[PDB]
DNA sequence: ATCGGATGTATATATCTGACACGTGCCTGGAGACTAGGGAGTAATCCCCTTGGCGGTTAAAACGCGGGGGACAGCGCGTACGTGCGTTTAAGCGGTGCTAGAGCTGTCTACGACCAATTGAGCGGCCTCGGCACCGGGATTCTCGA
């Protein structure tokens, strides 16, 4: 599992940006966006893994992700919140 | 007087298929990132914290939801910045300004 | 198996009196359940914080009213407090 | 015979449950006997106020099953239910249709 | 005779004000303003002395901060002045509207 | 009663605030805009301050009430 | 023998235990929770007072005033994240001018 | 008259170790007191929620450790958890 | 670039107070000791659900290309903004007075926790059919080149 961030390919970013409402993408966005997404994912999974190893278990549940999200200001409804 | 009723090659110019994808995505509600690449990305990022976790199948999915509802929202803001600078393209100096004003960089 | 709890049947009893013919999905039911839990926690936490500043040792029907009036926006606050006080009156005189 | 405490007040949401949660959630040392009733009234008022708009949306969309997209519409189309849920993200709710005016063709 | 070039007294004032910690808005008109805004919520309000100042202090750290962002938006449009369509963007991005 | 006291936030005051924030050339229409923004902020904070006062059956807006009103909005304040 | 001295601390482990008990946090406060918490608070206040004193010294003064706490916090990179939303009173702004503006 | 407790004297005792000849003013001491109160409330609240999640009632020195790991940033977390475990070790003996 | 000067800022000595730092009583919050009890730690175990692998298929990604719309640079016009000067005006400061209302204390009682017996609400497991997803074939709109 090395260099998987290239799995967030260009069409996926195009679709996200279309749903966002933008009309004419530049050509450099497709790396700034992967950087932003990697930063967000690190910030969330760090707290998820903290919550999951404080409870003395080795399985990242969905309540752990829900808590790690709610703690940063971004709640999330639908996954047992 | 009668009874009223309710019923009885090609090349699109650049900028029109975009305005159609916008309308067809702003009305759909599915996930816009492949699921196996995101699975692998989450698993690969969680190596730097603990070696061998098991990532119950609803955790991953959960993350994906947030990971969309963040990026999408971000793009909205960046869009305005672009429109503010009297242009139509969104550039990396727009994302950075949105993230700065919004508080994520300071 | 261990029995866990939720607000499913109560959200359903409310849906069957606001729209007597519609029916909720499953994911939408879980969303409404987590929504109820989240608002419950918000209101009770603010009510506690408020029943602490004043050094009271209890969380009464007025801490809850002031909490509802702080957290809920402009017009939802008035209707919420009206429904609350109506329910409390109808309950105490019974 | 017994008489459910949530039926003496014309409510549907449980009052004994809310009272047990207030007691055993460590919010205060003592819980007034009418606080759970008030809180349950407010909870059912809010959930009815959102379920009504959700049903209106699901009907004006020619379906008969409230579905996450309908809750997202009912919330983000309002103006005060939008501030109460300004931070949340409703899984599988999509986004609201919106296109800027600088982008629409002339 | 002598006249500082238009715009060079701006930076002098910038350095002079960014270095101090005084209160920029006059105290008494602000006391009057805060005392009359609360007339819409009650009438026999008293406003303990150290409360007003409190408010005032907060109500400066807001505006200053807001301008720190407004400038950026101005600089985004290859500009120097901060026209009133910058404050609106700077307040809509951070979710205040 | 008092009325039209918002005009006390003069032009040089807004000017000095902008200068502290880093601005160098202020437009002309700004003063009215920042007056409106400041009025909105003050209304939103004093509403919660007065609510916190009313709850305690008092008639003086304490300093801790303003501190709590500010904290409840994610803007804490050290010194009171 | 106070319970703070027994740990080698300067913060009142007794008062922190009392606050944890009487703050309605959990049903039964542990034993080594107040020690840990007092140690953490002492470490943090030391880490901030050190930079506050440093900043107050470079400005050729011997008294720490809110300007120096403002400087100490905002100049650091991990305290500025902890205190990311506070507004230290009488604190002022960190001097900075955008490069485009100055000639 | 009226008794109000604060963290002034402890902040002073720590100042006299980090800088043996400086002196805090009154406003700065008020600010440091408010800072200690804020951080105490953050850590205590997070530990409370963290005990509620695993369905426990004892808030022991493990919950405070995890809450320090959650709240404090990258580097401050390491030194804070180190000082904490050192103090609990030097106290349990 | 070069001075000449003119304005502003930084440096250092004198002095002058008021706020910080220290010592004093004294009141109550903290420390010691001991007991009871239930909450948490530990061993057994079972079965869920996560991981791993494999074959097909087909939807989606990758790549290359042509060109038209957009970003960016460069100029003139002119206005609206800054800077300086002479006015007005009300902020600030000091000093007085006073009354509203915060704050603290004792007395009493109505209210919530606690406990026992019970019993029906709701929670888990079983069907099951109607709403919805899917497919196909019409009409119906919209964009673009002429």
């Amino acid at each position: 599992l090395r260099d998987n961030i290239q799995g967030i390919t260009k069409p996926a970013i195009r679709r996200l940006a279309r749903r966002g409402g933008v009309k004419r993408i530049s050509g450099l966005i497709y790396e700034e966006t992967r950087g932003v997404l990697k930063v967000f994912l690190e910030n969330v999974i760090r707290d998820a893994v903290t919550y999951t190893e404080h409870a003395k278990r080795k399985t990242v549940t969905a309540m752990d992700v829900v808590y790690a999200l709610k703690r940063q200001g971004r709640t999330l409804y639908g996954f047992g919140g | 007087a009668r009874t009223l009723q309710t019923a009885r090659p090609h090349r699109y110019r650049p900028g029109t298929v975009a305005l159609r994808e916008i309308r067809r995505y702003q009305k759909s509600t599915e996930l816009l990132i492949r699921k196996l690449p995101f699975q692998r990305l989450v698993r690969e990022i969680a190596q730097d914290f603990k070696t061998d976790l098991r990532f119950q199948s609803s955790a991953v999915l959960a993350l994906q939801e947030a990971s969309e509802a963040y990026l999408v929202a971000l793009f909205e803001d960046t869009n305005l910045c672009a429109i503010h600078a009297k242009r139509v393209t969104i550039l990396p100096k727009d994302i950075q300004l949105a993230r700065r004003i919004r508080g994520e960089r300071a | 198996k261990t029995r866990k709890e939720s607000y499913a049947i109560y959200v359903y009893k409310v849906l069957k009196q606001v729209h007597p013919d519609t029916g909720i999905s499953s994911k939408a039911m879980s969303i409404m359940n987590s929504f109820v839990n989240d608002v419950f926690e918000r209101i009770a936490g603010e009510a506690s914080r408020l029943a602490h500043y004043n050094k009271r040792s209890t969380i009464t029907s007025r801490e809850i009213q002031t909490a509802v009036r702080l957290l809920l926006p402009g017009e939802l606050a008035k209707h919420a407090v009206s429904e609350g006080t109506k329910a409390v009156t109808c309950y105490t005189s019974a | 015979k017994a008489k459910t405490r949530s039926s003496r007040a014309g409510l549907q949401f449980p009052v004994g449950r809310v009272h047990r949660l207030l007691r055993k959630g460590n919010y205060a040392e003592r819980v007034g006997a009418g606080a759970p009733v008030y809180l349950a009234a407010v909870l059912e008022y809010l959930t009815a106020e959102i379920l009504e708009l959700a049903g209106n949306a699901a009907r004006d969309n020619k379906k008969t099953r409230i579905i996450p997209r309908h809750l997202q519409l009912a919330v983000r189309n309002d103006e005060e239910l939008n501030k109460l849920l300004g931070r949340v993200t409703i899984a599988q709710g999509g986004v609201l249709p919106n296109i800027q005016s600088v982008l629409l063709p002339k």
